[PDB]
C-alpha cells in the first residue's frame, strides 16, 4: 500500500498509457 | 464497457475477475486493494430474487487477466476466499445503496507486472478528484452492449455528474453513497458499463502524486449507454471507514 496505484508498465517505466491524458485534460 | 477500447497489456493491474466455481461462471469484476483483499459490490455476492447468496465455498478470482477466455499461464493467478464481508446497511429491495463488499484472499496474492493494488482515496483526493465534468476509468469484461461479451478487458473514460442530472435521470431514490457518471445527451461523446461490470472498479489517476485511486464501485444502470441515463457508482470513500474497519480487524 505503500506503493499502491503506480503501475509496473506504465508508471514505473514512465509510459504514458493510450487515455489518461483524457483524465488528465478534464481537470482543467 | 459499451463504447470502450481494449485495455492495453498492463493498464489495469488491479482489475479482478470474479468467478462462480461450479458452474464454472463470471459472475462480476472487482479490484485489489491489498495483497489479500479484494473490493466488489455487494450484489454481486448477494441477491436473493436471482438467487445470489454465496460462501466463500462458492467462488474464486483470477487476478492478472486480460482475456476473458482464454488461461494465462505465470500471468494470471486464481484465488481462494477466506471470508466474504457485505456492508451491513446495504440495501438490495430498493435502491443499491452501501453497495460494497469486501473478500479475503486465502493467500497473499504475489505482485507483478500484471497485478498490483489501487490506492484507496482520503478526504483530499476525494475533495479534489470527485469533482462534476471530471472523467475516471471504468473497466470490466462485460457486455460491449444492452442487447457479444468481450474478447479482451474494456476501458472507457467517463465523466462525473452533477447531483442533481443524477437525481433527475432516474425514479430510484439515489443515495449520497453513490454518483453517476457518464456523458450528458447533447455533449456526443458515448459510453458506460453493462452487464458483467458490476463490481469492477471507477479509478482516477491524481495530478498531485501520479497515483490511481478507486473512487467508485460500478454497481447500477437502467440499459447502458442510454441518453439520458447514467451509470451509478458505489462513493468508495464515503464509506471508507467500514472498509478499514473490516481490514483493521481482518475479520
Ligand atoms: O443495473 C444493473 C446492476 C443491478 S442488477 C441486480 C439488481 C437489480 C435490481 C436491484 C438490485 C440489484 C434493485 S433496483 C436498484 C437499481 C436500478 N436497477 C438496479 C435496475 O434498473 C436493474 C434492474 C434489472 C435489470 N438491470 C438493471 C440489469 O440487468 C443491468 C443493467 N445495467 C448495468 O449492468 C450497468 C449499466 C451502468 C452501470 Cl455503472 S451498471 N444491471
Amino acid at each position: 500500500e505503500a506503493d499502491c496505484g503506480l503501475r509496473p508498465l506504465f508508471e514505473k517505466k514512465s509510459l504514458e498509457d493510450k487515455t489518461e491524458r483524457e483524465l488528465l485534460e478534464s481537470y482543467i | 464497457i459499451v463504447e470502450g477500447s481494449d485495455a492495453e497489456i498492463g493498464m489495469s493491474p488491479w482489475q479482478v475477475m470474479l468467478f462462480r466455481k461450479s458452474p464454472q461462471e463470471l459472475l462480476c469484476g472487482a479490484s485489489l486493494i491489498s495483497d489479500r483483499w479484494v473490493l466488489t459490490a455487494a450484489h454481486c455476492l448477494l441477491y436473493p430474487p436471482w438467487d445470489k447468496n454465496f460462501t466463500e465455498n462458492d467462488l474464486l478470482v483470477r487476478i492478472g487477466k486480460h482475456s476473458r477466455t482464454r488461461y494465462e499461464r505465470n500471468i494470471e493467478k486464481i484465488s481462494m476466499l477466506e471470508k466474504i464481508y457485505i456492508h451491513p446497511r446495504y440495501n438490495w429491495r430498493e435502491n443499491l445503496d452501501r453497495d460494497i463488499a469486501l473478500m479475503k484472499l486465502k493467500k497473499p496474492v504475489a505482485f507483478s507486472d500484471y497485478i498490483h493494488p489501487v490506492c484507496l482515496p482520503d478526504r483530499e483526493t476525494a475533495a479534489s478528484l470527485l469533482q462534476a465534468g471530471y472523467k475516471g476509468r471504468v473497466t470490466g469484461w462485460g457486455n460491449l452492449k444492452e442487447t457479444g461479451q468481450p474478447s479482451v478487458l474494456q476501458v472507457v473514460n467517463l465523466p462525473i455528474v452533477e447531483r442533481p442530472v443524477c437525481k433527475d435521470s432516474t425514479r430510484i431514490r439515489i443515495t449520497d453513497n453513490m454518483f453517476c457518471a457518464g456523458y450528458k445527451p447533447d455533449e456526443g461523446k458515448r459510453g458506460d458499463a453493462c452487464e458483467g461490470d458490476s463490481g469492477g472498479p471507477f479509478v482516477m489517476k491524481s495530478p498531485f502524486n501520479n497515483r490511481w485511486y478507486q473512487m467508485g464501485i460500478v454497481s447500477w444502470g437502467e440499459g447502458c449507454d442510454r441518453d439520458g441515463k447514467y451509470g451509478f457508482y458505489t462513493h468508495v470513500f464515503r464509506l471508507k471507514k467500514w472498509i478499514q474497519k473490516v481490514i483493521d480487524q481482518f475479520g
